[PDB]
RNA sequence: CUCUAACUAUAAAAAUCUCUCUUCUC
């Protein structure tokens, strides 16, 4: 039967969506069922900030923040653990997962 | 009285191709004596061993026999032979075997002479072998020229 | 099974004059002497090695340390 | 200036065989190419942080020899069509570059991101591992 | 080259590995105690112990 | 000195000047040092004893095992391949005469020899089986000081036994020569040999 | 009745399977 009302797409009234490739397995999935992540992280790990800091001209360097958008097929999203299979009435909740860092 | 390796020095050098005889696979790889060399045990790690991942490593070892080898690093302080099996060219293996047949066949006549005259094989090697391997690059071609040209 | 040992007599069971001379020469200059040490010097079978050990301790050539059986401790005179 | 001759690191760290290739400020002239694959055997770890770290130490040594003491480090992932993500080695490579005496300067990311080009390899259902 | 570095463990970061018998720990170098690094040590440990490190720069990762 | 008269006259050398607690009444525990500060506080030269046999509360908890007098630990680890398990008195006599032999050759009051050989024999870089199913391989790791001393002593005693097997030499002598070749950098000792082998494997699988 | 911040990286191969299903009213 209907596992979801939205079919899991989030298309619902758009005719057709262009496909965007999965970042890991190169699956072609519609941009909506193309489970998304904004991986904002430092160009240098938080582990080695000290060594880069002490050996740096331009005191207190900005240390840029690398940006990229990650597109998974849902199969990767299950396996690469970005998403987890949830219980029935827990499929309702769509909010961010309880603010990882606060 | 088997001793006195064919080559110049009393420890093998670095980054060269040799051939060992295999004796044991206990925990990490093969500690193997050398019949290309004197008597010294050298290590190969199972990572430096198998080109293809294998179920039973023994099918690629065949304990007791002779196998291709490469010495990369040599502990020239107390004696250790960093050696591998997979670190040899596909063609140069035959060069290794042919080198070994030359050296072994040279060893046989020197052993015969030593067991006849009861001079230690090292002395007969010292007087005769390496001057030949120096003048002509090998004792086998030295013997080949000696049979025809004295 | 097979003759894998290839071990010779490796020692002497009966002391000759030459080996008597040898042990009497090396009675000094040896810091530690045991039945196994006397075996190490390819001179004695081992059964008579104890005989020799008792033989050396008659004019105080070697003083003993501990007199336990199955292993003896001997150190050269000073 | 403080008599520092600026170099350019231009790190390339794919999922395999990280690259550390110091070049002059002009970028046109090359210095001390040694990569990850040169410093490890197993070929399992062409991109390993340890392979990258020896490669970076060697390039730093050659920079000492030639005389380049300050380096402009450039991180360049595979980018374009293939996964656009940094490799597992370039980070240890830059850590080694900073550690080995060299004075760092102006880290930047130059990985080429296309504007919808070149439908990439794998088919539609993609790598079916 | 004998870079044997003595690093005191100050905080053990649980136990890791598929085996479950190796522990990630925070070792700080005895000289210049302002630098800390996480590395894997195998065998029982507790804080205040001082490990030996042949190298100094292999930062650790969770072992799988 | 200090002659004390008793109806049961304990021997003179056992009554005379023993405010000097000594391992076997011969080898002075004082002025014995550990060169490598890494492994200190895991060898118990701090508490002298009069015999290498004291069965206490040593395994019930996590780290009471590390508080054993190191000579106790060597004795205890010597009774392996124990078809003769138990017979610890045999181990005590064996280690006593090993100490005597160490005192004879290269006098060097034997407790310092024991400590030095134990320090050398422990590997400081080992491996762990990481390769999961696909590419079976080992990966490098450091060794905890407790386990470092543990392996040092295990390799020392096992090398002594291997030297003993089907050999004229008494186990006392094999253990003494193992200690001698381990105190210095002598690669001839089996224990230091396997120490270097494990360290080499770790270096090969960094 | 007042708040907008960081974080990691796994997919070796695993095919097959035969019985026999037997009751509820004070
Ligand atoms: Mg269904
Ligand atoms: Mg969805
Ligand atoms: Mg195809
Ligand atoms: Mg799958
Ligand atoms: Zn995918």
């Amino acid at each position: 039967p209907k596992k979801r009302a939205s079919n899991g797409r989030n298309k619902k009234g758009r005719g057709h969506v262009k496909p965007v490739r999965c970042v890991n397995c190169s699956r072609s999935v519609p941009k909506d069922k193309a489970i998304k992540r904004m991986a904002i992280r430092n160009i240098v790990e938080a582990a080695a900030i000290r060594d880069l800091s002490e050996a740096s001209v331009y005191a207190e360097y900005a240390l840029p923040k690398t940006y990229n958008k990650l597109h998974y097929c849902i199969s990767c999203a299950i396996h690469a653990r970005i998403v987890r299979v949830r219980s029935r009435t827990d499929r309702r909740i769509r909010a961010p997962p309880q603010r990882p860092r606060f | 009285t088997s001793h006195c390796r064919f080559y110049e020095n009393k420890y093998p050098e670095i980054d060269d191709i040799v051939m060992v005889n295999v004796q044991q696979i206990a925990e990490m790889g093969a500690y193997v004596k050398l019949l290309e060399y004197d008597n010294i045990e050298g290590m190969i790690l199972l990572s430096e061993l198998s080109r293809r991942r294998i179920r039973s490593i023994q099918k690629l070892i065949r304990v007791g026999k002779n196998d291709v080898a490469v010495v990369l690093r040599v502990d020239k302080e107390k004696g250790y032979i960093d050696l591998s099996k997979r670190r040899v060219s596909s063609e140069d293996i035959i060069k290794c075997e042919e080198k070994y047949q030359k050296s072994k066949t040279v060893h046989s006549i020197l052993r015969y002479c030593a067991e006849k005259f009861q001079i230690p094989l090292e002395e007969l090697y010292k007087t005769i072998a390496w001057p030949l391997s120096r003048k002509f690059g090998h004792a086998y071609e030295a013997f080949k020229l000696s049979i025809i040209d004295e | 099974s097979k003759k894998s040992h290839k071990d010779k007599a490796k020692h002497a069971v009966v002391l000759d004059q030459d080996k008597f001379d040898r042990i009497m020469k090396e009675a000094p200059t040896y810091r530690y002497v045991s039945v196994s040490v006397l075996v190490d010097r390819f001179k004695l079978g081992g059964s008579l090695a104890r005989v020799a050990l008792r033989h050396l301790e008659n004019e105080g050539i070697i003083k003993p340390v501990s007199k336990h059986s199955k292993q003896a401790i001997y150190t050269r005179a000073t | 200036d403080n008599s520092q001759v600026f170099g350019v690191a231009r790190i390339f760290a794919s999922f395999n065989d990280t690259f550390v290739h110091v070049t002059d400020l002009s970028g046109r002239e090359t210095i001390a190419r040694v990569t990850g694959g040169m410093k490890v055997k197993a070929d399992r770890d062409e991109s390993s942080p340890y392979a990258a770290m020896l490669a970076a130490q060697d390039v730093a040594a050659k920079c000492k020899e030639v005389g380049i003491t300050a380096v402009h480090i450039k991180i360049r992932a595979t980018g374009g069509t293939r996964s656009k993500t940094p490799g597992p080695g370039g980070q240890a490579a830059l850590r080694a570059l900073a550690r080995s005496g060299l004075r760092i300067g102006r880290i930047e990311d130059v990985t080429p991101v296309p504007s919808d080009s070149t439908r990439k390899k794998g088919g539609r259902r993609g790598r079916r591992l | 080259k004998t870079p044997v570095t003595l690093a005191k463990v100050i905080k053990v970061l649980g136990r890791t590995g598929s085996r479950g018998g190796v522990t990630q720990v925070r070792v700080e170098f005895l000289e210049d105690t302002t630098r800390t690094i996480v590395r894997n040590v195998k065998g029982p440990v507790r804080e205040g112990d001082i490990l030996v490190l042949m190298e100094s720069e292999r930062e650790a990762r969770r072992l799988r | 000195f200090v002659p004390v008269e008793l109806a049961t006259t304990i021997p003179v050398e056992i009554q005379q000047a023993q405010q000097e607690i000594k391992l076997f009444n011969k080898w002075s525990f004082e002025d014995v040092e550990v060169k490598d500060a890494s492994l200190v506080d895991y060898i118990q030269i701090s508490k002298p004893i009069y015999v290498a046999h004291t069965a206490g509360r040593y395994a019930n908890k996590r780290f009471r095992k590390a508080q054993c007098p190191i000579v106790e630990r060597l004795t205890n680890s010597l009774m392996m391949n124990g078809r003769n398990n138990g017979k610890k008195l045999k181990a005590v006599r064996i280690v006593k005469h090993t100490l005597e032999i160490i005192n004879v050759l290269t006098d060097q009051n034997p407790l310092q020899v024991v400590v030095d050989a134990i320090i050398n024999s422990g590997p400081r870089e080992d491996t762990t089986r990481v390769g999961g199913g696909g590419a079976a391989r080992r990966q490098a790791v450091d060794v905890s000081p407790l386990r470092r001393v543990n392996q040092s002593i295990a390799l020392l005693t096992i090398g002594a036994r291997e030297a003993a097997f089907r050999n004229i030499k008494t186990i006392a002598e094999t253990l003494a020569e193992e200690l001698i070749n381990a105190a210095k950098g002598s690669s001839t000792s089996y224990a230091i040999k396997k120490k270097d082998e494990l360290e080499r494997v770790a270096k090969s699988n960094r």
